[PDB]
């Protein structure tokens, strides 16, 4: 008789309020370390606000099931799309300092 | 009777029926707070977009992100039209930051009534157009 | 009759009626383990009693020391011995123990210092038997008392297997035999007959306002019982007897609380004196309602109007603390700014005395049950129950007292329950009806569904109101009410002529409007004979030509070595009207009021006296 | 004479194959209340007896009239007409329902929803009542202020776009306001179980804090408010 609806909820604020903590943090303190959280944060919040729109519009048995997979997919797929630059490339960071001043 | 069994029947009756959904969207009032709560999920998913599309073509796509934007420079687009794409980005992001915040701050239960909607609506509104020429122009 | 599906509901018992009485009755007697169904034109809560305002009373003794027993004296005085003791013995004593059920239901009453329920005072109260002063025992929820009582008893209707009939237009009571089988009844949904039967059943239908032209009771108060009733050759009572309320606003009739001058409100005429000092010395513009809007009218009469067109009065509000208006009054506050655009901080409402309350309804005993009258004697309908403002136990007599409604709803619609259940048990044999029964029922329906005459039913509605209203108002003479007779009995002459133009089977409003046209006329028709007999000026019926209280005795000396008068030779005494629903005719008898209490040694009988505030 | 137009959204279901169109009334305003309830009982008497809406009180505080006039939903009773005869009224059903005849909603599902939330006091030892007044402070009383005054006209829930879209699951403000009423009645013993029956992503979790609803309500009453108020109790209320 666990209660996840509010649990979940909190997490989202919680996360919200990281995410925006973490943009200034990120102008500021421009690094590897804050790529990689700047990675997580994002696609989490992505990742659970889509899932609201879903929830949302969705109307369907197979379909919430669908949906809810294909958008699973959609951000492991972004988390290590993003990893993968932070690793292999310049990074969210640099890569930002680097379009901006073009 | 119980109240589920009421709504049961409820789905059974109408559903089987000829009767017609009053319109909404249609014909509803517009306001300010209404277009606000558009926009951000508008600006939200249109956010989420740019970011997975960064993250799968940095997956699927070949050549560095150095090797991208020489590919920009190519195609050498004015000064302006540079700032243009430069807006266009930062735009959506703080129109959905300043109003996220908005968001965050009705979810302590401050601030949630009629004219301090239409109030903080506006700050909201004036703090994007600020911050959304600021940061292209720097 | 092949044009109408006729479906057949069985039950243990029938309330017809989802106000606060209605609402009462009906889970009292789920609760009993009854198998009960409850039939309503509305939804529960959009039934009047929401727009109750005042409060609900009971001597629970909160503000000072009180006894229920002074609430009884109280009840009676106001009633001008009309008023029959047994019940309002019965009524008061329930009284604070009722009361008391409503807050542990989860009633928001207003709280004191003490955290107990706040009481106010009302017009017509007193403690220490009437030598005591104002009294303090109006319970209520601020000013949406009503409102707040309607919502937690159907909060609570909810906690039991009661089936619930949700807009259902009752048409006729299920007879057989003198004893009543239940309910045939329409489906606004969708067109279709119903016919509920069962065991017991009962009438908790409210008022009749709408016979007039300006009333604060909603639109749908048009006594719709009280005709069925009629329908079945059964009689109504002291259907004369209509409370003009002192304080309704002077645009749409709505109702201005009572509680407003109990709370320190002042009635003012055109040359700004306080005119209730004037008429009541003692108890001030905190008198009963029938001298209260007599004196108001009157005051209209001598030229000292208030309008542009002098036609009213002010209730002024302005010298009371802004904070006692916001926390005390606050729903009058609102309905005052957006019907007359009046600051009631600022400036006094425009109020005139408009029809409210019918104390007059179903004759019944003090346990609820519907009597007849058989060879000038009493006799109990079987499976027959009426309760609220419908009926008529004369809880109220010629005069209701304020705040005593919401009571009479809570304890008799109880009473009904335990008449009920502890008279028949669940589960007993429901008598078995007719194959055709309530067939006339249908075939009226059907009448008026495809009514193509020459007037149309709004028109003759119309005609009805205004008539009733310059004809049976506040004052009425002889010649004037043998007028306003000879015109009713022409309108109902007239109802074999109007036009309906909805042919539709489901929600047919049109349709549904012209049953009630019908349920006004029986009504109306009733209230203006009764009152033409009525030879005597008692409460709320004020004849210019009989200012007399004719009683027994002439109880204004003393009563020692006097000729009591024969019974048809005073008017101490109910009326009682009947209506060949054909010729329109009415007839009437007179049965005695009860004087008699419950206990004369635990509550001692009130004899008449010389009645003024 | 002042002439006012009114467009007026209609339907007949014992009619074959009718379609829903508007109807437009033209009233003279001195011969006429002020209100559009006035209106609509006039164009009923007068012109048109095929004209079917709910009504009782004219006072606004039944609810029954409750419907969608010139954009947003309201009491006809307590709206008053434009005087401004160039402007027409256009009166719709409350947004979203399913329509039975004309202005006539279905309102089954939302007093269902009402009755899924137990709107009654409730004891843990419901064996000592009708006998003793319940203490409550004034203070604590002053606590449901703002929430009893809700007259059930179902105006705010149906101008509620997720309640649009997903009616079926979600309670909307109406209903919710209600479950915060008895959450916070000092007098109440189940606060936790009644905020663990909303432990779904539908119930409460279905507002986004468009806050329509609080700006549509006709009693001046805050819906919006008391939700993000139970989402706080929702996420802190222990064990
Ligand atoms: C008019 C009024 C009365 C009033 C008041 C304020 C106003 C504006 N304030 C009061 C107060 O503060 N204190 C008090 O003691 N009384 C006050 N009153 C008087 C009182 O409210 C009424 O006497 C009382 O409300 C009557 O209630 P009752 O239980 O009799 O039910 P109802 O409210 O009148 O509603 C009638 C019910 O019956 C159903 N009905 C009617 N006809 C039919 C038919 N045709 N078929 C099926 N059902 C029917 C209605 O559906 C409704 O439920
Ligand atoms: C995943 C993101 C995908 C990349 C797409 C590009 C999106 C544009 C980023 C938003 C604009 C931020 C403002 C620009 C900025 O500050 O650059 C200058 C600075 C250089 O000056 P400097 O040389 O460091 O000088 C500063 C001295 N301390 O840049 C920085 O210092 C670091 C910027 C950190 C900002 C966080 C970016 C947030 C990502 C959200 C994007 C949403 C997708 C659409
Ligand atoms: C990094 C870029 C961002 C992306 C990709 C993003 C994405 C999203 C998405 C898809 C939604 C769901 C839309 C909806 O349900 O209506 C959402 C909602 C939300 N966002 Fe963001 N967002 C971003 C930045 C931010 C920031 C910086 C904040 C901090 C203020 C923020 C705060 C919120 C909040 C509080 C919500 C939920 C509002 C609600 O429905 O109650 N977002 N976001
Ligand atoms: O659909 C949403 N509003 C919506 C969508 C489409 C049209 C209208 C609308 C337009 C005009 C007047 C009234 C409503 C409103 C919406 C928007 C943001 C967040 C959550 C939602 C919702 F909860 F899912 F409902
Ligand atoms: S909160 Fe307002 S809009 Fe909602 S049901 Fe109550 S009165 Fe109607
Ligand atoms: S969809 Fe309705 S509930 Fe208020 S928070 Fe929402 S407007
Ligand atoms: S009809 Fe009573 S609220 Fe409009």
């Amino acid at each position: 008789s666990s209660k996840a609806a509010s649990l979940h909820w909190t997490g989202e604020r919680v996360v919200s309020v990281l995410l925006l903590g973490l943009l200034p943090a990120a102008y500021l303190n421009p690094c590897s370390a804050m790529d990689y959280s700047l990675a997580a944060a994002l696609t989490l919040h992505g990742h659970w606000g889509i899932g609201q729109v879903v929830t949302d519009y969705v109307r369907g048995d197979a379909l919430q099931k669908a949906a809810k997979a294909g958008l699973l997919a959609l951000s492991a797929f972004t988390f290590a799309g993003l990893c993968y630059f932070n690793y292999h490339d310049v990074g969210i960071c640099k890569a930002v300092a680097m379009l901006w001043k073009l | 009777t119980t109240a589920k069994e009421e709504m049961e029947r409820f789905w059974n009756k109408n559903l089987g029926s000829n009767r017609p959904l009053s319109p909404h969207i249609t014909i509803y009032r517009w306001s300010l707070p209404m277009a606000m709560s558009i926009c951000h999920r508008g600006t939200g998913i249109a956010l989420s977009a740019g970011v997975s599309l960064f993250g799968l073509s940095a997956l699927l796509l070949p050549g560095n992100f150095e090797s991208h934007l020489e590919l920009v420079k190519s195609l050498c687009l004015g000064p302006t039209l540079i700032y243009t794409a430069k807006f266009g980005i930062v735009f959506p992001l703080m129109y959905h930051t300043w109003n996220g915040i908005r968001h965050l701050i009705w979810d302590l239960g401050k601030g949630l009534t009629i004219p301090q909607l239409t109030q903080s609506g506006v700050v909201v509104l004036i703090l994007t157009v600020l911050s959304s020429v600021g940061l292209a122009a720097m | 009759s092949t044009q109408y599906p006729v479906v057949d509901h069985e039950f243990d018992a029938v309330v017809v009626g989802a106000g606060g009485a209605g609402l009462r009755a009906a889970f009292g007697l789920s609760e009993a383990g009854f198998n009960t169904a409850c039939v309503t034109k509305l939804f529960p809560t959009r039934s009047h009693t929401v727009a109750a305002q005042g409060g609900i009373n009971a001597a629970l003794g909160n503000m000072e020391e009180d006894n229920w027993r002074w609430h009884f004296y109280d009840t009676v005085k106001g009633s001008d011995w009309l008023g029959d003791q047994d019940a309002i013995h019965y009524m008061t004593e329930q009284a604070p123990a009722s009361v008391v059920e409503l807050e542990n239901y989860g009633m928001p009453f207003s709280r004191t210092e003490d955290g107990k329920i706040y009481q106010r005072a009302f017009g017509g109260q007193s403690l220490k038997f009437g030598k005591g002063g104002q009294a303090h025992r109006c319970c209520c929820v601020a000013d949406r008392t009503g409102h707040s009582l309607l919502h937690t008893l159907y909060g609570r209707s909810l906690r039991y297997d009661t089936s619930y009939f949700v807009e259902y237009f009752a048409l006729d009571l299920l007879m057989e035999n003198g004893e009543c089988r239940g309910v045939i009844a329409l489906c606004i949904e969708d067109g279709s007959i119903h016919r509920i039967r069962a065991r017991n059943t009962v009438v908790a239908t409210g008022g009749y306002g709408r016979t007039y032209f300006s009333c604060t009771s909603a639109h749908t108060s048009t006594g719709d019982g009280t005709a069925m009733v009629t329908r079945a050759g059964l009689p109504c009572q002291d259907l004369e007897f209509v409370q003009f309320h002192p304080t309704g606003i002077y645009g749409a009739g709505c109702l201005i609380t009572e509680g407003c001058r109990g709370e320190g409100g002042i009635l003012i005429n055109s040359q700004g004196e306080r005119f209730m000092e004037r008429y009541a010395p003692v108890a001030k513009d905190l008198a009963s309602r029938d001298v209260v809007s007599r004196s108001m009218t009157l005051e209209i009469r001598e030229g000292r109007g208030c309008g542009p067109e002098k036609d009213h009065v002010y209730l002024q509000l302005h010298h009371l603390p802004p904070e006692q208006l916001a926390v005390r009054l606050p729903g009058i506050s609102e309905t005052a700014m957006i019907f007359a655009g009046v600051d009631v901080t600022k400036e006094p409402i425009p109020v005139l005395p408009t029809v409210h309350y019918n104390m007059g309804g179903i004759p019944t005993n003090y346990k609820g049950q519907v009597l007849r009258h058989v060879n000038g004697q009493d006799q109990v309908v079987p499976g027959l129950y009426a309760c609220g403002e419908a009926a008529c136990a004369s809880v109220h007599g010629a005069n209701r007292l304020g705040a005593n409604s919401l009571l009479d709803l809570v304890v008799f619609g109880r009473a009904c329950a335990l008449s009920i259940a502890e008279s028949c048990r669940p589960g007993d044999k429901v008598p078995s009806i007719k194959p055709n029964a309530g067939e006339e029922s249908v075939m009226n329906l059907d009448k008026l569904r495809f009514a193509n005459g020459t007037i149309r039913t709004s028109e003759l509605r119309l005609s009805m109101q205004k008539s009733m209203q310059s004809h049976a108002a506040v004052f009425r003479v002889g010649s004037v009410l043998q007028e306003g007779c000879e015109k009713i009995l022409r309108l109902y002459g007239d109802l074999q002529h109007l036009k309906t133009f909805d042919r539709g089977m489901v929600w047919n409003t049109d349709l549904v409007e012209t049953l009630e046209l019908q349920n006004l006329m029986l009504c109306a028709l009733q209230t203006i004979y009764g009152a033409e007999a009525r030879k005597e000026s008692r409460g709320a019926h004020a004849r210019e030509d009989f200012k007399e209280r004719v009683d027994e005795y002439d109880y204004s000396k003393p009563i020692q070595g006097q000729q009591k008068k024969p019974f048809q030779e005073h008017w101490r005494k109910h009326t009682l009207s009947y209506v060949d629903v054909k010729t329109g005719k009415v007839s009437l008898e007179y049965r005695p009021v009860i004087d008699k209490t419950l206990n004369e040694a635990d509550c001692a009988t009130v004899p008449p006296a010389i009645r003024s505030y | 004479p002042r002439i006012k137009k009114f467009a007026i959204y209609r339907w007949d279901p014992d009619k074959t194959g009718d379609k829903p169109h508007m109807q437009t009334y033209e009233i003279d305003l001195n011969n006429c209340g002020p209100m559009v309830l006035d209106a609509l009982i006039k164009i009923k008497n007068e012109i048109d007896s095929t004209l079917t809406f709910r009504r009782s009180c004219r006072e606004g505080i039944c609810g029954s009239c409750a419907m969608n006039i010139n954009g947003g939903n309201t009491l006809a009773c307590t709206r008053r007409i434009d005087t401004n005869l160039d402007k027409v009224s256009k009166i719709y059903p409350l947004p979203h329902m399913y329509v039975i005849k004309d202005l006539v909603p279905d309102l089954s599902n939302f007093y269902a929803q009402y009755k899924s939330i137990e709107p009654y006091l409730k004891k843990k030892d419901e064996s000592q009542e009708g006998k003793q007044q319940y203490l409550q402070s004034i203070e604590e009383r002053e606590k449901l202020d703002g929430l009893y005054e809700c007259i059930l006209c179902a105006c705010c829930s149906t101008s509620c776009p997720s309640y649009w879209w997903n009616g079926d699951k979600y309670l909307g403000p109406a209903v919710l306001m209600q479950a915060y009423r008895w959450m916070i009645d000092s007098r109440d013993d189940f606060t936790e179980e009644r905020l663990a029956k909303l432990q779904d992503p539908f119930s409460l979790y279905r507002c986004h804090t468009i806050m329509n609803c609080t700006g549509t309500c006709p009693k001046g009453l805050n819906p919006g408010k008391a939700i993000a108020e139970i989402k706080k109790m929702m996420a802190t209320y222990k064990e």
